[PDB]
Formats: C-alpha cells, sequence, structure tokens
RNA sequence: GUCAACCGAGCGUUGAUCCGAGGAUGUCCGAAUGGGGAAACCCGGCACGAGUGAUGUCGUGUCACCAGGCGCUGAAUAUAUAGGCGUCUGGGGGGAACGCGGGGAAGUGAAACAUCUCAGUACCCGUAGGAAGAGAAAACAAAAUGUGAUUCCGUGAGUAGUGGCGAGCGAAAGCGGAGGAUGGCUAAACCGUAUGCAUGUGAUACCGGGUAGGGGUUGUGUGUGCGGGGUUGUGGGACCUAUCUU
RNA sequence: GAGCCCGGUACGUGAAAACCCGACGUCUGUCUUGAUGGUGUUCCCGAGUAGCAGCGGGCCCGUGGAAUCUGCUGUGAAUCUG
RNA sequence: UUUGAAGAAUGAGCCUGCGAGUCAGGGACAUGUCGCGAGGUUAACCCGGGUGGGGUAGCCGCAGCGAAAGCGAGUCUGAAUAGGGCGUAUCCACACAAGAGUGUGUGGUGUAGUGGUGUGUUCUGGACCCGAAGCGGAGUGAUCUACCCAUGGCCAGGGUGAAGCGCGGGUAAGACCGCGUGGAGGCCCGAACCCACUUAGGUUGAAGACUGAGGGGAUGAGCUGUGGGUAGGGGUGAAAGGCCAA
RNA sequence: ACAGGCGUAGUCGAUGGACAACGGGUUGAUAUUCCCGUACCCGUGUAUGUGCGUCCAUGAUGAAUCAGCGGUACUAACCAUCCAAAACCACCGUGACCGCACCUUUCGGGGUGUGGCGUUGGUGGGGCUGCAUGGGACCUUCGUUGGUAGUAGUCAAGCGAUGG
RNA sequence: CCGGUGCUGGAAGGUUAAGAGGACCCGUUAACUCCCUUUGGGGGUGAAGCGGAGAAUUUAAGCCCCAGUAAACGGCGGUGGUA
RNA sequence: CUACAACUUGGUAUUGGUGCUCGAUACGGUUUGUGUAGGAUAGGUGGGAGACUGUGAAGCUCACACGCCAGUGUGGGUGGAGUCGUUGUUGAAAUACCACUCUGAUCGUAUUGGGCCUCUAACCUCGGACCGUAUAUCCGGUUCAGGGACAGUGCCUGGUGGGU
RNA sequence: GUGUAAGUGCACAAGGGAGCUUGACUGCGAGACGGACAUGUCGAGCAGGGACGAAAGUCGGGACUAGUGAUCCGGCACCUCU
C-alpha cells in the first residue's frame, strides 16, 4: 500500500487455518483510511493515510505534534 | 470524548458545561469549529474555555457592522512592538497577526480577526513603514495608517 | 613490450632501457546526467575566446533528475498555501563471498499421501560494514546467603521432551573457556529562559525575608525550542530543611 | 646429480616523497559557585503503550492445561502499599 | 539375466587411454592389537617455527528395583515371608530341606572396564556408478507460425449484364411490358499470385516435408510488404487439442 | 508490502506527408556524386538604383461631460380584485347542559320530535381591516442630442505568432 | 412432463456461525468452629477480588420448505383380452 | 477428499444528530397476599395505645375498570364527624400510624439496544466551473450541486465455489 | 437330545428334572503346548473372603472348539504417585 504515515503500522503475513491446516499466507493488513484534517498554522486542509489506531493518537495528541513527528522521519506528505 | 462546550447545542446544553459525548461527534462537527475544546487538565482547560468563550462573543459582526468599520478602519497610527538588529535595517523575526489586533486593541478598540488580515501586502521584514488592508466586506474594504518601533 | 623474425633509422656514462610513490593529459559509450539514441553515434543552447569581407565552422567551459537547507513570489482566495525562479550540499551505479530485517517454493523422505519433512534451504527484495547484528538486565536461579552486559566455541544432549507419539525434529539452565568496558548518554517532576495560540484582578501581585519608587521581571494561563538539575533498585530523584561547609 | 660457477639464501643494510600506527606540543572543551551526610510529607520515574479478547508467526512445544517473545485489527491502566 | 541360452534373447566393429563400495564423525554394534588398570580419557583453549607440555568442564564404569514417591543387595506388586518378576560376575567347599524338576543360609576365589588404532556391517550426507518422464523459482523468446493495429502496394485478359435513368406501348393515373443506357456482383472461364485435391517419383533424398504433369480461389470474409503489440497454466485460435523459432 | 503496474505534459518513432537536376561523356574498377552544358531552391555580404515612413506632421476616427426633450421607476402615494381580524342578520342532527308524554325485568342503568342560553359544531350575503397585482409619472433616472472634448491621445514602412 | 438437478422469486415456519451477554459452578483465600499429640498438623463453612472453562437469551445469509421456469441440463412405459 | 481465489452474509473500527416505535435492566409512588372462627382475599412482617380527617372524610348515584364476575380500589360532586382498638376468634392482626420491602400487573427516570422517517459535518462523486497550465478527457487544490453514516477499505465470521 | 454349523464326545451321562444360590470372584502361579514375531490355550497348587453339601470335595462361566479388532489419542470412578 502506499504505506501507513504516523506510525509505520505495515503488512504482517499470516499463514495456515484450522481443520486440517494447509499452509497458506494471507496478509494482514493495517486499516487506513484517507481521512483529512485542517491545519489552523497554515491555513490548510491536509488529506493523509493513516488508521484508525492513529487517529486516535491524534485526538489525543494533536496534529502539529504529528506532522513535526511525521516531519522526523521525512515522509512525502 | 471528554470536551467543555463553548457554545449551546441540542440535547447537550449551554456554554461552559462539560460533558462526554460520542468521538466522531466531537471530532467532526464541534472541535474543528472553534465550538469546544478536550478536557485534559483543570487550569488549562478552565483558562482556554474562559478565553475561548470571551472571543467567540466578541468575535461577531454583521455586513452593517463591516459598513461601519469600513470608516473605523482609519483608526490612529497603531504601533507595533519588536525586537530585532538596527544594525543593517532587517528585522529578526516576523510580527504575528496578534501583535498587530491587540496593538489595535490597546490603541483603537476593535479586536478583529488574524485571518483577514492581508499581512502578505505589509511585506514584514523590511524595516520602515508597511501599508495594510483587511477583507471587511465582500467589496468593500478600508486601509489604516500604520508605523514601527525603531529598534 | 611480445607471439616474432626481417629490414630501416637511432639513442645512451651528460647515467639510457628498467622499478617504485605522486601529478598532468585523459577521444566516444556506460549510473550517463544538455536533448535524443538501434551502446560506443546524431542534433543543439548559453558565456568567453580563436577565425571569414558576413554567414557557416572551431576551441574552453557549463545546462538532467530527485531529497534537504537558504533566498524571491503566494495562483484560484481572504489568511496563506501547493507550485514557480536562483543558489549550496548530498544521493543515483558496480562488486567474489561474509551480515542483518522481510518475502519464500518444489522435486525428495514418510516405501502412497494432504498435516509434517526436505528448508525458513535455493531464490527475490531493501540496505550495510570492514566486519556486521545483539548488548547493559522489567535476566537466570532456588531458598544455596548464589551468579552478575552481550556474542562466538566445548559439554550438557541426540538427553528432558515434541511428534498423523509415524518419518523424524530437538533445546535451555548449568559447567569449563577466549575477551573484558561489572560502559556511557537522555526524557519527566522542578527552575531560568526566548517565545507562540489566549486573555486582561487590568492589581496586592511578579522576588530572599525587611526598609521600597514604580504599577506589572505581563497578571494569571498553555504547548513549543534553549539552558540547568536529574539517571537509580537495598529504590532513586525534584520539592522541603539543619550541619561541616577543601 | 654443483655447499665453493651463476642467481640467491643465513645475516645486516636502505627511503627524497606518499600512506598507516602512536607520540607529542597546538586546538578543542570540561569540572571548577563545592561536597558529604541528615529529617517529615506532596510531586516524577519514558502511553494509544503494557494488559485482556479474535485470527497468526516462532520459540523442544503441530492448539494443547500452554507461560515468556511477538505481527494486524478492536478495546484500553496506573507511578513505588506501583 | 534366466527353472533352462551354442543359442534365431540383450550387449560389444578393432586398438589405445579414461570410467563404479569412497570420506567425514571422541557417531553405533561386533571383533583383533597396544597403553593403563578400579579405574580410563580429555574437549574447546593456552603455550609451542613441528608432530610436544598443560587444561577436570565433561563422558564411560564402579548397585539396582519401581510408573513415581521412594527404598537399597535387596526392591515392586499384595492384606501376606506367598508365590512370582528383575537384580545380587561365575565358580568352589560344608551344611539343612526336599528329589515338583533343586533351593536356602555360611565360608572363602574374588569381579573389568576404558582410551587410541586396524577390519566388517551400519546412521546422517549426492553415499558403489550411469540413466528418465516429469515438479518448482527467476528470466529469454511473436524475425517462423495464430490474431489485431498503423501505413502503402498488387490482382493480365475476356464474358454475363443488377439497381437506377431515358424513350415507347399500357394506364384515367398506375402496376405492368419492350427497346436502350448504366456496368453491381463474398458472379463466371483463365495467367500472375495464395494454396496443396488426386497421382507418379523421391524416401542413407536435389530437399530435416520437394519436384513433374494435372487441380481449387483468382474485386475479396483477399494475398502481401515495412514498422509494431499480446507470452507460459499464460497467449492466440472461422476451434484440429492446432500454433507460440525444425 | 518492496520489486514494480499504468499514465498526462512532452519526446521518439515511416511503411506515409511537404521539400531544389536533366541529358551526354570518362577509368582497369565510381557516378543524377567528378567533367562538359544548361537549370533550380536556401541563406549571406558589397554596391547600384525605384518607390519609404518614422522625426515634420498629411488625412481619419472615439473618450466624455455641465447637461437640456421624455421615462426602469426605495418611491409620497393613486385607477380595479377578492377571501377572513373582531366580525353583521337569518336560520339547523347540539360534549356537560336546563329537560313535554311514553316504550321499558315491577324500579338504581338503554332513548325519542317539537322546547332554551351555549352556539366543541353547519349554510347564505354586506359597512369590512392585511393583502399584491397590471397602468402614468415624481426622487434616484435611463433612453434621444447643441456647445463640445476625432483638443491633449489614437490607425496608417514593416517583420508579424510557439496563438485563431 | 416442474418430480430429480440448476436459475429467478417469496419468507409463515424448523436447523442455523461470529459478536453482545455471563445465570450456575469449579480453583485460590481474608475469617471462623470441631480433632488431637503438642513445639500447630489436618478437616469444614469459606466475603469481595483475580482466574478457568460458561449456559439462558437475542442472533443474518444459507439449507429444509411454497409456487414459476424446458428454443434451461434433462425424461417419454408394460402385461392381458376381445371382431 | 482437504483447501484457495473470486462473489456473498453478518458483527466491528472509519461513523455521527434530532424524532418515532418495540425490549429487559436499575431510583421511584404503584396493582396485589381468597386457611376455617367470620364485617372476612386475615399483605405476611419489626416499634405498637388512637386514625389518617379538616393544606376540606362516611353511605353515595355515576367517569372508570378488573373479574378468582360472591368481590375488588379508584375519582366531578353532596356528605361536614365514619368506619373502628387486640376489632373475638388466632401458628398470625388489622386492612391503625411507621416500615427493612419479597411471589406481582402497571407506570415516571439514567440507561442498554434495535428498526423505521429524516439533517449534514465525516466519506464518495468518470458531475460541473476556476486555478497550477501556454499547452494537459491525467493529477492535485478551492467552490457549486448531489448522494450519505449507506457504500468503499481493514480485522473476525457462516455459505456456494472443479474457476484453480 | 445336546441353545446356534460340523466334527470329537456324552447312557459312568456333559441329556431331563427339582432346592439353595452368584466362583459370570480378588492376589498369584510351578511346569507345559503351540510356536517367525505380536497374538493364543490349558494349568495343579497357596492366601483372604464366600456358595453348596452331613462331609469328602467341586466352583477363577457356559460339553469343547467360533461369536470379534492390535497401537496411538481422548473419556468415567478410585488411589497415601508427582
Amino acid at each position: 500500500s502506499a504505506h501507513c504515515q504516523v506510525t509505520g503500522r505495515g503488512p504482517g503475513f499470516g499463514n495456515s487455518v484450522s481443520h486440517s491446516h494447509r499452509r497458506t499466507p494471507r496478509r494482514w493488513d493495517p486499516n487506513i483510511q484517507n481521512k483529512t484534517y485542517y491545519l489552523p498554522s497554515e491555513g490548510r486542509r491536509i488529506r493523509l493515510r493513516v488508521s484508525a489506531k492513529g487517529i486516535k493518537v491524534i485526538d489525543r495528541d494533536g496534529i502539529e505534534a504529528v506532522v513535526a513527528r511525521m516531519r522526523a522521519r521525512g515522509e512525502k506528505y | 470524548m471528554k470536551l467543555i462546550l463553548t457554545a449551546e447545542v441540542e440535547h447537550l446544553g449551554a456554554a461552559g458545561d462539560t460533558v462526554e459525548v460520542k468521538d466522531g461527534y466531537g471530532r467532526n462537527y464541534l472541535l474543528p469549529r472553534g465550538l469546544a475544546i478536550v478536557a485534559s487538565r483543570g487550569a488549562e482547560r478552565q483558562a482556554e474555555e474562559i478565553r475561548r468563550a470571551r472571543e467567540s462573543k466578541v468575535i461577531r459582526d454583521i455586513e452593517h457592522a463591516n459598513e461601519l468599520k469600513t470608516a473605523l478602519e482609519g483608526l490612529g497610527d497603531v504601533t507595533l512592538s519588536v525586537n530585532a538588529a538596527g544594525d543593517t535595517g532587517k528585522l529578526f523575526g516576523s510580527v504575528t497577526a496578534a501583535d498587530v489586533v491587540n496593538a489595535i486593541k490597546k490603541a483603537g478598540g476593535p479586536n478583529l480577526d488574524k485571518r483577514t488580515v492581508q499581512l502578505a501586502k505589509a511585506h514584514i521584514k523590511s524595516v520602515g513603514t508597511h501599508p495594510v488592508t483587511v477583507k471587511l466586506h465582500t467589496g468593500v474594504e478600508a486601509k489604516v495608517s500604520l508605523n514601527v518601533v525603531a529598534q
């Protein structure tokens, strides 16, 4: 995928099941979405690819904080 | 989402109240309008609620209030406080819109919005005296006469 | 130089041929990078210089892409932004193995076979380094008054065990050793700070008491960036508060 | 078929320049305005995390009574009688 | 190799050279030999120009029975010394009991394992050698052939005579009829060209799929050229399980 | 997931489009290529002259007003319409309701037509206040013209698109 | 020809996952009441809490079921006797 | 036979507001305790010597209704001092006041839920217009219009499934 | 005739009948058969505690041979094992 942006919750690769096994993965994706937000600092609307988890992070942490944390990682937002 | 209301709303209460509501309501409707505030801290939330309430009450305007502010925008010279280097004639840091509007607060009276201030047309960071204009109305806009504190 | 002779013409005691380290030159293709291209071949721009009666021509340089920093502008549109223009530094690809993270089979064995095994091997990817990774206890142990970062080797052990309890897989603790740095640096409470979004007790508060001018070291908030203080386990630390006070 | 012919060995010599080791003096900081201990209570000790549930990986361990380590979702706590 | 091959069962043209039970590992079992002997021996490692010295962590023996606790020359089961199972190197000498097959208590004789090495078999590894069809991963290939796209070119020559149009008859007006023009057609005969039906030959060929004489289509669902695209469980296919570099 | 898949600007790509040469001779070997002759298409200089317009200014336009005639027309307010605010009179099966004679187990409960305020209710017309409408103008004023102000400015050698 | 299989439609029912629930019990034990020799060992009740497997109940599609559909796959019979 | 893709169902995060309707949970006054002695459905139960009335009560017709239809409590209104005190019968006493409150049916209040009618602010728009842009059926951004807590995506789950 | 196929046996009855009744037990087992191996078959005799019988003595299923299925993995009751 375009890859998460605030955390880095990438995929994973499972395998087997019950009822006798069979070996066979099925990526365990993450739940990213395309929520947008508003930066009152620079007067702008930003769209991101963020999981619901990361939305939780935002609403109990801020957006400025998050973009600074992403600036660190230098994601091409 | 534990948040402190700023205005009155259906089935919540009135301004100043404290409510535990649904997360998305508070996420999408209230909080990104400056109509509420998170409840994280006692005095922090209290001060933010008080100040936001005063500012929301004081920010209003109508078309005729714009027609009157179009006349009252020719105020006296509203000066601006500065820390910079007068060595070469360049300013250390760009000066806010809050500073200009609080100068108007303590000189002329109107406590306007930082948003509509055409500070770009001011071109701060050249030491001198910058003119200014503001989106008061759709069509009507009036001008202010300004000066700077020499550094 | 040579396979590799032949011929011709020469140099060398004024130190040749030869050997070593550094420099210079370094056509064209190639990450290839001015644009283009069937790889090594076609066309140009800009500044300067050479050249013709002028054009053509020639020479020296430089012009790609992105990431970041700085600088100018801030389109719809108001704030202002994406973007645009200039400059500065990086990266770009190759490599024989060795490494770490991720993906990831099958023939085979099971006298068939799917679970299992072959193997997390081959191979593929992304990035490295001269080595890598791990690494300072939210660990082991068993009432012994014990050990004291990690890694790699020997043993424990083909054992305890696991397993269509079938084929087969398979430790660790502990013990002896190599090497020793039983290593260091931070965040938070708390202050001093620049600030930045807010407001206005507009005052008995900003500080060492007190003698006090002010009348706000903004009055009180709140995160930000800087500086101190603080780095622990038998708990420590910041407030507090006595004592000697190198 | 060579100890005494030749090349060379045992052995001792040798570097204007460049490169690598330390060695130094520069240069750079850094503690110095300090410490040892006392004493009774408030505050802090790394949060979308640890934990629990659902699918999965790998650990001697094939879901089994199955800890510890972990990946994705969902939910989601306290600071030392922790 | 076969019950049985001189065998009309296979293999070998001839010579010369090359070509198949191997190695690892303190692995396992059995057995020779050597050192030690109720003891035996070291591993990693350290020091050693060398093959040598050290290194006690470990392993094998020295007591077993029992699922286990646990007990101990006895122990387990069991209510039981009441029989049995396993064990107490073995033999030797005296006793008591029975001859249901011998046992039980004494005394002495006193227990032999381990580490190197050689041989044989054996376990894990390609495991005496050669031999598949075929499974999987990553890539190369549409210059042949299948289809499509873009753009050009080629189809001698001779016949038939549709629609329409005109004139005339006919009409009340038409429909209808004749003469002419026009010159359509997945039309006709036939070369180039594209195919390939029969037949003869060729069949260690002229040819790794052809030739001779005849044959089908031959203005169209055409043939062909230049450039290009689709790629492997996938393509493409006027579909035969055909074609995708003999 | 990463590798990489698509793809706009753009850039490459003829098998096509546009673009200027024909004949003869020559060597042992080349030839619309060299030679002979006659032609053509790009650009480039020097000079010759016919007309040239910038400067002179030669002609030829508009701005746009102070404003006058009549007329969109916040409009002070006027020509015609209904309905119902409170609502006017006439009457009609009335929630409680005041209430003639009687059905009715012999009676505490099941009713009827005329009768009365109320008119939870129903029909008809007239003084009626709110209403907006089309018509003509006044303020604003937009349409028609005298001075003016084609005066100061403006178009006029050319080349002229990377656009239509 | 609508029985069998399939397609479309419609849910009165029966079976029906996950999830939400968490009755009742079983582990552990703060605290008591007896047993005994004595240097507290062995028995019972055993609060809340933390845990274990957990029911009752509410649960959709589907399936069973009700009709239609064959230019939809498909299927189309015998003995006897009488002129 | 086992399994996977793809499709599909539901729960859940994204993902919310108001209204109505249908459930049970708890704070709350409430309907309601037929054993004979007998006014006799005797609410069991702990203080217990008057009993609430008059901040307007018997018997009462009627608004009401259950119904174990003998009977039950309730209210417009007269009534204006009435039943009653262990009334005595008893395991048990009033159904006197006060009350821990259970086998009950009703109903306010926090809820916990679902379904339905809707708003928009998340979200979607290969719908439009403008800009970056000179060129761009791309892409992004603003805005208009619309849809709309549905759909899409993630995680768990059931089903069909020779398509593999 | 012998519960059920056939054979070997049964009159000395193992056939027929009547009374008590649970040995259709527990802990073992000398020596033997048969034997690829695992399986399979009988077994006198000892001990507790019983039945029947007056006692001797017989009874560890049925006149005998068929009537059933290894191992692994789970389930129930009891144990003074962990």
